RNA sequence: CUUUACUUUGAAAAAAUUAGAGUGUUCAAAGCAGGCGUAUUGCUCGAAUAUAGCAUGGAAUAAUAGAAUAGGACUUUGGUUCUAUUUUGUUGGUUUCUAGGACCAUCGUAAUGAUUAGGGACGGUCGGGGGCAUCGGUAUUCAAUUGUCGAGGUGAAAUUCUUGGAUUUAUUGAAGACUAACUACUGCGAAAGCAUUUGCCAAGGACGUUUUCAUUAAUCAAGAACGAAAGUUAGGGGAUCGAAGAUGAUCUGGUACCGUCGUAGUCUUAACCAUAAACUAUGCCGACUAGAUCGGGUGGUGUUUUUUUAAUGACCACUCGGUACCUUACGAGAAAUCAAAGUCGGUUCUGGGGGGAGUAUGGUCGCAAGGCUGAAACUUAAAGGAAUUGACGGAAG
């Protein structure tokens, strides 16, 4: 939200038009979030292969 | 007075050759001795002598920097302490 | 360690040293030495352990003028070795230029047959 | 041409030993090489492409969807259906193989050869490195008061100061500056620079067993910050000595030296200008080559100090850093001399005869004095360095 004062100053506007559609940009930006936790399966993946080094040395 | 520094930023603990901590000491203690600054402005070796330890924060900036920074560690000991 | 190299080992030589106390260790020292001793330089050397690195051991007999770097490491050809011959070495027929070939680090006569260039170490005379 | 070899695993009491497997892939052509006419396989030659695995991706295996290719069964010949193979997307168990991310140890030996190269943490330690706030002592000056009658200067003198009581001697009070001795052939700070004592904030170097990140480094035009003294601006302060200025003396002259007074300065805060024959006249950083002193750490099974015995010592052995420096061989140089200013690299600055000239002019900075950058016409035939002899001195013996 307040990256909309920070587009005032600094300003990408002019008048009452340009404010309001920029809101989409900023929102897009969490998206990014989802991309980088699905790194977390290499993790799962290392724990199935201790299981299975559990399984064979007993 | 050091010791309480150390235990704040290292992995380990004694280890200062783990670099981030010559940044914030170097920053954290340059402020301090401005207050002696902010005491006086007449002042010979004093305002000498703070050149070269603030400007050693730039040869700490020179440091990590060159090597590696695939994530930027340096970006991190910036961030921190506040410098650039 | 280019520049204090050469002038360790002639120092040696120029005093009267029978055994000359040299060290370093790692992956460009010692078989342009073999060149050396194949060419009647030195005698023979040998290897002892350290701590960190490691020590040669090198024996001398007399024989070295001036042997010394060229420190910028210039290129040579199959044709120009011998503009540098020229000042490198104040004699000639004596001495030789130690040339970093394509095929390792022999001599600069060795390269012409082997038709091989490269870049320079240093002179010895 | 050529293996002994190398390695992950099993069977062995251990182990000798032994058994099995491996040591790149793909495509086109040409040559040689097993069995055959060939095909085809292996190797070599030449290219392209890539160079620890188990989150992830590929193949094998299974399922499903799309596309391509081949064969069979059919066809109211369009197509449908079944099977095999390849490719692309997606999902799951198992087998095998490939990318990527974080963190840490050691420095082994073959290619320039006696190498711990950068940052500190931990624990002790030295110093006039800095700024501020206090405090103490001596000497000088001024003000007040007592006892006591002329002084001060100089080569001689006088201006000048004194009977309206000086110099002075003591007491009392005030104002400013500086810190004798200690004080050094000393220490600190990158340089400028830094002297009573005490307290607070705060910086850097060196040593020691180590611990520890792992080229992170070196150097650096521009650029940024700092700047002895003198000078400038605004507000304070002025004890001790004084450019300018005013008298006396000296001399041929004396706008000086000398003597009597005295203004700006000298001190302080803030701001500015920024220079010095700013010096080691010697750039910084790293490795090779005989010989003091100050600080740290260790040793001296012997001796001394000495009654919280801490002697920190005495005096001697070393081992490291700074290294007032002294003195000197090799070696270098024109030589005096140096002891690297011998000699070497990486990088940066700078020189190309004297005078004209650090000037002229422009740009740029400054409040202003002025700084920084920066020539030519023309003149001339030399300027200059190292070293010698002799005369002379209001030089010495």
């Amino acid at each position: 939200y307040h990256v909309l004062y920070k587009e005032s100053k600094g300003n990408a506007f002019k008048h009452k038009r340009a404010l309001v559609e920029h809101i989409a940009a900023a929102a897009a930006a969490a998206a990014a979030a989802a991309a980088a936790a699905a790194a977390a399966a290499a993790a799962a993946a290392a724990a199935a292969a201790a299981a299975a080094a559990a399984a064979a040395a007993a | 007075i050091t010791g309480n520094k150390i235990m704040r930023i290292l992995k380990s603990n004694g280890l200062a050759p783990e670099i981030p901590e010559d940044l914030y000491y170097l920053i954290k203690k340059a402020v301090s001795v401005r207050k002696h600054l902010e005491r006086n402005r007449k002042d010979k070796d004093a305002k000498f002598r703070l050149i070269l330890i603030e400007s050693r924060i730039h040869r700490l900036a020179r440091y990590y920097r060159t090597v590696a920074v695939l994530p930027p560690n340096w970006k991190y000991e910036s961030a921190t302490a506040s410098a650039l | 360690l280019l520049a204090d190299a050469l002038n360790a080992i002639n120092n040696a030589e120029k005093t009267g040293k029978r055994q000359v106390l040299i060290r370093p260790s790692s992956k460009v020292i010692i078989k342009f030495l073999q060149v050396m001793q194949k060419h009647g330089y030195i005698g023979e050397f040998e290897y002892i352990d350290d701590h960190r690195s490691g020590k040669i051991v090198v024996q001398l007999n007399g024989r070295l003028n001036k042997c010394g770097v060229i420190s910028p490491r210039f290129n040579v050809k199959i044709g120009d070795i011998e503009k540098w011959t020229a000042n490198l070495l104040p004699a000639r027929q004596f001495g030789y230029v130690i040339l970093t070939t394509s095929a390792g680090i022999m001599d600069h006569e060795e390269a012409r047959r082997k038709h091989v260039s490269g870049k320079i170490l240093g002179f010895v005379y």
